[PDB]
């Protein structure tokens, strides 16, 4: 009776969930491997141009110390200010004008809004 | 008794809407009350 | 890809709180309220002015403060991630699971109002459905396309009779005289304001005659937030239009005691501070109720067809 | 002292001062205007900018350049002593029988604090109010809190003045007792007229009674601020010389309705949303901050009973008023309009009443033995008399069977003899004594509620050992 | 019977692991395709 | 912590400004007495505090503090044999601190300071430790207190107290986060305890009345309501299922009761002995008493107190009896309270989330997997006070929903001295198809028709009162004056049950089992006689009679005995009998 | 416009015998028919659609189900019209405001259906127009005005529902067009307490 397809439908759902944290967990590994390779500078540089470009009136840049020096190119060129905060890697936040807005472009937070479109694409390339 | 009691159900629930409006039309005043002091003075 | 964090929150009461400089959040938005514990919780946006925007808080409002709180706009139409892999799944009424399976993969996401069908476009309704039960089928027969509702009591067995219809429901196309193949069959069962024993009763129910295998449950329980309350029948509704209108189906659309459902409008509504109805009850209730139970009927040039059949309990009789 | 002149708001009950945060919340202030007459007032809300201050009686004279306010208590306090019996008191402490002021022995807040639940000890004495259908049936136990509910033309008042005229202990009936246990009376009157003013001084003069008791009586044209101090100040003394002297208090609350409804303006007069029927949604936890203070406490020996009096509105037991009283207090006693036209004082229906902690104070060791079963017997045959005196309007009296005749006469020889008593004082054992003489009518064994000792010990006198003298 | 529940058990876990390896064969590709999506 | 000074004092209400960064709901103390009061609305530099006494004598500008913690309650060691109001203070404590009444702004701490307890440590340095597990036990009276780590904490502990005596304040374990545990810890009262996983109402809830557990049973984790009309002994029941009910530990709980309903109880339960054991009731209990004089906030957080009691007694592996006493004046406190927050008010003026509230309370109810890996269960009994014993009043509709039994007390079987005063025609329960796998595996395979049949035979009798009431029994022929007098049999020697008595007071489940076979029993052999051509009178008058009427009182294990020799006596009888 | 207003002489067969005998109703007048679900309000002017003499019907589903929209647009092209022979659709019109279609549409859609029924009156006919529920425009002015912040009647109702209920059903009567020739708007209209 169906008291046995049920248990296969199960066993594929299960397996299939499994497939896909493990692809999570490799994929989360990859963006967390970013800043020891040289490919960082450049996607943090376009991070804050669009983070900056998300806020007409942007005041003051805001990241780690270490994207700091990085940073000063676009705060010469918009020229908003640039301060330093312990916040989540792989991004850049900016503060608005009024001190009531801000934005936010880690990416991990990126990962984390983009996953549940992401995950009806893999599923076909897994199978 | 049950058309007198279906009578009495009916009157209550009459009653009890008009004790309902008259508590909003309270309220709606009171409001506007504390509007116009805490706004204009 | 990136959010917009806004602070410039000024007043908190009850279930309303108020965002200075969020003029870009459009009206009837979903947000996320963030505390200064990492806690999150959602809000919808129930008016949007210069001044100020005004942000219904889901649930309970305790730990919120002026000074730490943000609001962050999650997505500007409240929508549902469906698939057709739904089937024989259990879910809390928001969407989420509640069987301890994975997550399904959405093959799309649907805005849970829906919009109006075109006069034009809908058809009679035009062949019944087999209930198993005499009176019903023989004297009150059920239609494809209709919404048909229960009255029950106040110690009627009503939730006996949603399972066994549950259960016992097909479509008998041999009859329709041209024999045609056999076409499928879905039932879609929402319970909303249901407690643990009733839970428990409909689980058994379902797991022990194999009906799951062809069912999607919506369970909300009586001790959940009330705003799930409301978004349930919307959600079993969404589910049920897009089976119907793009794979065929027949589905069925089971809501349980909608007694609780006004229940929770009416909570909602003098929360809101509107004007009261007949017993308290909001004004616009005819409209929204019109709003879940007019998303039933057949459509011409499609196959598929949504049934409804609501579940109440007149009080007092 | 110091005078406050900032006025800048008169409307109504309610003027406005500014520069007044040294004021606190709930103080009682004095207001002088131009002529120097001065007014009392009450501070009901202050703020940084300016304090809220209702004012006694009106507000004629006042105006805005030349009224001042200066503070005369933060809390509203009443001297209190034993000196205050044989007093009469206005409803704020002031004298009104033109004996010069009391010298207090302490000043205390009128508003009183909860008694810890786990200090309490179960009443078990028993008040012997001089009424047979109230100590028969109805008994009044030390510490009980049992209203009385009546209608608008019946003489609650004068049941009020009979029972603080006749109520005493009994210590001779427990055990043997102490001879001497002070007992007083604390009386609140709440918005009466002039001619119950006159009627309730008249009695109590008249007859001693004055010697034992303080009265605060509050007029119907005085300030409704007054009639919401007055209960508050009168449970204060009972407190005070039941836990203080040892001394057996018994305090009646003339009218509740009055009471209510001063309650009602006073919370409308502050622009507060009112609860159901137009109530104070804050009604039932006001009513029980009064009738929750009495009570007998343990390692104590005083105690206090409160009867609340209140007339019905339209004598409908649902209104808002009997609704939340019943919740609060032990059973009620309530009066009927029939027995009152037909002729009967006191018109006390034993049909309706109760009294839910009679168990406790009836039996061996207090009144007699044979209390409970004699009060469950005559409620029983009451109610078939009553009965049979509707059948009897149809079916004629020859169509009864012996039983039904004389259950029919036994109603008439209750109603005549055991409630209409008049303004006679009867003891228990007289009470008693005319139970078992009209239980007596009708026949042993038919006494199916009561055992057969005490029908062998008490059954079979004759009506005359009343009759003699009614 | 109980030995069909278990032929059923037998099959789900030989289609389950079948799915596990197909999986495994396409993983590094999703892998790459996920960090394309999301960079900037 | 957040500090502020008085703005405006109108009533209850106060306003206080510099209060930017306080949250919601939080606590705060107001002036310099520390009055308690909560957080309502929050706007700007200001916040709206609420004061639960009264606030007459406060003067603006005196300072403002926010603890910063919503109302919460403490749960260690130290509990059970207390006494305590509606946001737990110990009653006996303020009594001795202070004397008969209770003064403003008196500040005792829930759970005693200095008492010293015996730890003994059931943990490890190097170990990892979660929510729920037990780090150590205490001994308390009867009961072995197990010691659990919060149910949001997780590490590794690093160093552990070894056995000894400490007070609740020694930090027994500590971790490598450098947190501290201790025997005690706040949670609050507004938020459900984890579990792991509910489970369904599988096993009964026995209260050793053979009424409730066997026409009208209840399953443990279940909930029940009961009405509470004067005279009907609702007490007794109540003071019985403390006694007799097989749970471990109870919890009472009095929102709203008249000042001597509250002496009556205080006083009562300290007399009480506890049959498992021998000693005092008390030991195995905790009270919750509120007054009507009381403040309202306090009236209206007594249950939520009561059920996180509750709550962290299964927690620890334990079965709790919760029983709230007359929810219908805590249902009087929540619309005041709503009242004074100015809402609109829905039907018969109560708030129109009164049915959500009551729901949250009930639902907490339940048998569940503990995080601890063991088994407990909160089973609630709940008395309902209508006015005049309306029915159709919005409390009594909203309970009647979602409880799964109701117990309907009747007062006219009172004055008939049917005790227990149970209607057994106006109750019901939904927990009998459920429990009878139980009841097949545990007592009988036939008890479940045995039980339908008494039903049935009771409803008969019931059937037949029109013709009774119309014309005297007598007149009606053999074989309905047969079931007229089978019922009077039930009645008397099933139904009915002495809790005074040494020997009747408790009912094993197989003791009415017996009862109910010879019943039947019986009942069969006559109609069978009956349709032999005997009188009535006949079997009216047998010998087996007196045997059944005094199964009651036989001891429960001699009880076998009589049922077998009374089964042989019933086939003996109705033989000699032509 | 018109030139003048007369009195209505001829009936307005219905073709129901108790309608039209007991409680006849003329060219030139109007009616109201209330009742509870399920009476038999839609089924009543359907039959008044299908049967009666006018010689043109405007239909105003105001807030009504969208299938008895449909089953109109459905039957009526195969039915017969009863006096010129031809289809029965060719002489109606009809005006759908479904229950869940915007709420303030309803009021725009009463006027909508009177005007067109004043036109063809205008052009000389006998015009019939039937009105599926006055309630649920009453329903959309009580959230219009509840949004306005007016202070309302009684059960909610802004106090000039009965001055607007009056301009709508003061349109119809039979009258000399400004063309000269003679026309009459008949409205009958439905309530749901
Ligand atoms: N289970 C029982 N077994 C024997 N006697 C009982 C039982 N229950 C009640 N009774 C007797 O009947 C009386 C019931 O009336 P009483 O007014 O005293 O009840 P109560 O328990 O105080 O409750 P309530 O508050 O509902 O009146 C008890 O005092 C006792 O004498
Ligand atoms: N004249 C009639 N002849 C036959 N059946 C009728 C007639 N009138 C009504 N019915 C029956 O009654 C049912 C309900 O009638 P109808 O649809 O007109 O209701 P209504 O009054 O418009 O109600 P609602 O408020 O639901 O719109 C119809 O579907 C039909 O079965
Ligand atoms: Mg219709």
């Amino acid at each position: 009776e169906s008291a046995g397809e049920l248990l296969v439908a199960t066993a594929r759902t299960q397996a299939r969930g499994e497939v896909l944290e493990e692809v999570r967990r490799r994929v989360r590994e990859a963006l967390e491997a970013l800043p020891q390779k040289p490919e960082w500078p450049e996607v943090v540089r376009k991070l804050a141009l669009e983070a900056l470009e998300a806020l007409p009136g942007a005041k003051a840049l805001v990241a780690n110390p270490e994207d700091l020096p990085h940073l000063e190119a676009l705060a010469r060129e918009r020229g908003v200010e640039l301060q330093a905060e312990p916040a989540l890697r792989l991004g850049v936040r900016a503060v608005g004008a009024e001190g009531k807005t801000q934005v936010e472009n880690s990416l991990l937070a990126r990962l984390d809004r983009a996953w549940d479109a992401l995950s009806s694409k893999v599923a076909q390339a897994l199978w | 008794i049950p058309g007198i009691r279906a009578q009495i159900r009916f009157i209550q629930q009459v009653l009890e809407q008009r004790e309902r409006e008259d508590t909003f039309r309270l309220k709606r005043i009171k409001g506007k009350i504390e509007a116009r002091e805490a706004e204009e003075e | 890809l990136l959010k917009k964090e806004y602070t410039g929150i000024t007043y908190i009461s009850g279930p309303l709180l108020f965002v200075e400089n969020a003029k870009d959040l459009a009206y009837g938005a979903i947000v996320d309220i963030k505390d200064g514990t990492g806690r999150v919780r959602g809000g919808q946006v129930i008016e949007v002015s210069e001044e100020y925007a005004v942000i219904q808080v889901f649930e309970e409002t305790t730990g919120l403060d002026l000074a730490t709180t943000s609001v962050s706009l999650v997505e500007d139409v409240a929508r549902l991630g469906v698939s057709k892999e739904m089937l024989g799944r259990r879910f809390n009424g928001i969407g989420k699971p509640i069987d301890g399976l994975p997550p399904i993969t959405p093959e799309k996401r649907l805005p849970i109002t829906g919009l109006p069908l075109n006069p034009v476009a809908r058809r009679k309704p035009e062949q019944f459905i087999q209930t198993g039960i005499s009176t019903i089928d023989v004297m009150n027969t059920l239609v494809r396309g209709q919404k048909l509702p229960i009255f029950s009591g106040s110690g009627l067995p009503a939730n006996e009779i949603a399972a066994q219809i549950a259960r016992q429901a097909t479509v008998r196309p041999d009859l329709s005289g041209e024999g045609e193949k056999e076409e499928p069959f879905a039932v879609v069962f929402a319970a909303m304001g249901i407690t643990q024993r009733e839970l428990s009763y409909f689980i058994q129910e379902f797991e022990r005659t194999g009906a799951l295998s062809r069912s999607v449950l919506f369970l909300n329980k009586a001790d959940d937030p009330t705003i799930e309350r409301i978004l349930t029948p919307r959600m079993a509704l969404t589910v049920a239009e897009y089976l119907a209108f793009e794979h065929d189906y027949h589905v069925l659309v089971i809501l349980t005691d909608m007694t609780n459902y006004c229940e929770a409008l009416r909570e909602i509504g003098a929360a809101r501070e509107e004007i009261p109805g007949r017993r308290g009850y909001p004004g616009y209730m005819y409209t929204d109720l019109a709003t879940i139970y007019e998303r039933a009927g057949v459509v011409e040039g499609k196959k598929g067809s949504v049934t409804q059949i609501p579940i109440l309990s007149m009080p007092d009789d | 002292k110091k005078e406050y002149t900032g006025i800048t708001y008169i409307s109504g009950p309610l003027l406005f001062v500014e520069n007044a945060k040294d004021l606190a919340y709930g103080a009682i202030v004095d207001i002088k205007d131009g002529t120097g007459r001065v007014r009392g007032g009450q501070v009901i809300e202050v703020s940084e900018e300016y304090a809220v201050i209702q004012v006694f009686e009106e507000t004629t004279g006042l105006d805005l350049a030349t009224t001042s306010v200066s503070l005369v208590e933060d809390v509203a306090r009443l001297g209190v002593s034993k000196e205050m019996l044989g007093r009469r008191f206005n409803g704020i402490g002031k004298p009104i029988d033109g004996l010069p002021p009391i010298t207090p022995e302490k000043r205390l807040p009128i508003t009183g604090l909860p008694l810890n639940p786990v200090a309490r000890r179960k009443p078990e004495q028993f008040i012997q109010t001089g009424i047979s259908t109230i100590d028969v049936m109805n008994t009044l136990v030390r510490g009980q809190k049992l209203p009385i509910f009546s209608g608008s033309g019946l003489p609650a008042n004068e049941i009020a003045a009979q029972i603080a005229r006749q109520a005493t202990v009994r210590p001779d009936l427990s055990g043997e007792g102490e001879k001497e246990e002070p007992f007083a009376v604390v009386f609140a009157a709440m918005g009466i007229t002039q001619r119950e003013l006159s009627y309730f001084i008249q009695e109590f003069e008249r007859t001693g009674a004055l010697s034992r008791s303080v009265l605060f009586l509050n007029k119907a044209d005085d300030p409704t601020i007054e009639r919401i101090l007055t209960p508050r100040m009168a449970l204060t003394v009972a407190e005070y010389l039941a836990f203080e002297h040892d001394y057996h208090v018994l305090v009646i609350l003339t009218d509740m309705t009055n009471y209510c409804e001063a309650l009602r303006e006073i919370g409308a007069a502050r622009e507060e949303i009112p609860g159901r029927r137009g109530y104070p949604g804050y009604m039932y936890t006001d009513l029980a901050t009064i009738y929750e203070r009495a009570g007998v406490v343990e390692g104590k020996k005083g105690s206090v009973t409160q009867i609340p009096i209140l007339s019905m509105p339209d004598d409908d037991r649902t209104h808002p008023i009997p609704d939340l009283t019943g919740y609060i207090t032990e059973g009620q006693i309530q009066l009927s309009r029939e027995l009152h036209r037909k002729g009967i004082y006191p018109p006390i229906d034993p049909l309706p009443s109760l009294s839910r902690l009679m168990n406790n104070g009836v039996g061996k060791g207090k009144t007699r033995e044979d209390h409970k079963q004699v009060s469950d017997q005559l409620y029983s045959a009451y109610a078939n008399g009553v009965d049979i005196r509707k059948l009897v309007a149809i079916i004629g009296e020859d169509a009864l069977t012996e039983n039904d005749r004389r259950y029919l006469q036994f109603a008439d020889a209750f109603e005549r003899f055991f409630i209409n008593q008049g303004q006679q004082n009867r003891s228990i054992e007289e009470s008693l004594q005319i139970a078992w003489a009209l239980l007596s009518m009708l026949p042993q064994g038919e006494l199916k509620r009561i055992s057969k000792d005490h029908i062998g010990k008490y059954y079979g006198q004759k009506l005359e050992e009343i009759w003699g003298a009614p | 019977t109980e030995a069909l529940l278990a032929r059923y058990r037998e099959r789900a876990e030989a289609e389950a692991k079948a799915v596990r390896e197909k999986a495994m064969a396409r993983l590094d590709e999703a892998v790459a395709l996920v960090l394309k999506e999301v960079l900037p | 912590m957040i500090q502020g000074v008085i703005q405006k004092i109108a009533g209850p209400a106060v306003i206080a400004k510099g209060m930017l960064g306080a949250r919601m709901y939080d606590i705060c103390k107001v002036g310099e007495e520390g009055l308690v009061g909560e957080i309502i609305r929050l706007d700007g530099d200001t916040a709206f505090v609420q004061v639960y006494e009264d606030t007459s004598g406060l003067k603006v500008g005196e300072p403002v503090v926010s603890t910063g913690l919503p109302l919460a309650v403490e749960l260690g060691p130290g509990m059970l044999n207390g006494i305590y109001d509606g946001i737990q203070r110990p009653l006996e404590r303020i009594r001795e601190k202070t004397g008969i009444y209770i003064t403003r702004g008196v500040v005792v701490h829930a759970l005693d300071r200095e008492k010293k307890w015996a730890w003994t440590p059931m943990v490890k340095p190097g170990d990892e430790v979660r929510g729920g597990m037990v780090l150590g036990t205490v001994p308390e009276f009867g009961f072995t207190h197990k010691i659990l780590v919060p149910p949001d904490v997780r590490g590794r502990v690093k160093e552990v107290k070894p056995a000894g005596e400490y007070t609740v304040e020694e930090p027994v374990v500590v971790l490598e986060d450098g947190t501290e545990l201790k025997m005690y810890h706040t949670w609050p009262v507004r938020r459900a305890r984890p579990v792991q996983r509910k489970l369904d109402p599988n096993t009964p809830f026995l209260t050793g009345m053979r009424i409730l557990d066997v026409l009208f049973p209840v399953a443990m984790g279940g909930t029940a309501a009961i009405p509470g009309p004067f005279g009907a002994g609702k007490s007794v029941t109540q003071q019985s299922l403390a006694k007799w009910s097989n749970a471990d530990v109870v919890v009472y709980v009095g929102c709203g009761e008249r000042g001597n309903e509250m002496t009556d109880v205080l006083v009562e339960f300290p007399e009480l002995t506890d049959p498992k054991t021998g000693g005092p009731l008390m030991h195995r209990t905790v009270l919750i008493a509120n007054t009507s004089n009381m403040p309202v906030a306090a009236r209206e957080a007594s249950i939520y107190v009561g059920v996180t009691i509750a709550e962290y007694f299964r927690d620890q592996g334990f079965s709790v009896a919760l029983m709230a006493d007359s929810t219908s004046r805590w249902a009087e406190a929540l619309r005041e309270i709503s009242s004074r927050l100015e809402e609109m008010p829905a039907e018969e003026g109560y708030p129109p989330y009164l049915a959500a509230r009551l729901a949250a309370f009930y639902e907490r109810a339940g048998k569940v997997i503990t995080l601890g890996g063991e088994e407990g269960a909160v089973t609630i009994v709940g008395a309902v006070s209508p006015p005049g014993g309306d029915m159709s009043e919005p409390v009594t509709q909203s309970t009647l929903r979602i409880v799964g039994a109701f117990w309907r007390l009747d007062a006219s079987l009172a004055f008939r001295r049917h005790f227990p005063a149970i209607n057994w025609n106006g109750s019901y329960s939904l927990f009998t198809s459920a429990l009878d796998p139980w009841y097949r595996e545990n007592v009988a395979e036939d008890y479940p028709e045995l039980r339908d049949a008494i039903s049935e035979l009771l409803q008969r009798e019931a059937g037949l009162q029109e013709i009774v009431q119309l014309v005297g029994p007598d007149a009606l022929q053999d074989a309905e004056r047969l079931v007229i007098e089978v019922g009077r049999i039930i009645r008397e020697d099933f139904l009915q049950q002495n809790a005074y008595h040494e020997v009747d007071a408790y009912c094993s489940m197989k003791k009415a089992y017996g009862i109910m076979k010879m019943i039947l029993a019986f009942y069969k052999e006559a109609e069978a006689a009956i349709k032999r051509g005997v009188s009535i009178d006949e079997i009216l008058q047998l010998p087996v009679l007196e045997r059944i009427g005094r199964a009651r009182y036989v001891s429960e294990e001699e009880f076998p005995a009589y049922f077998e020799e009374a089964m042989k006596e019933i086939q003996g009888a109705f033989k000699a009998l032509a």
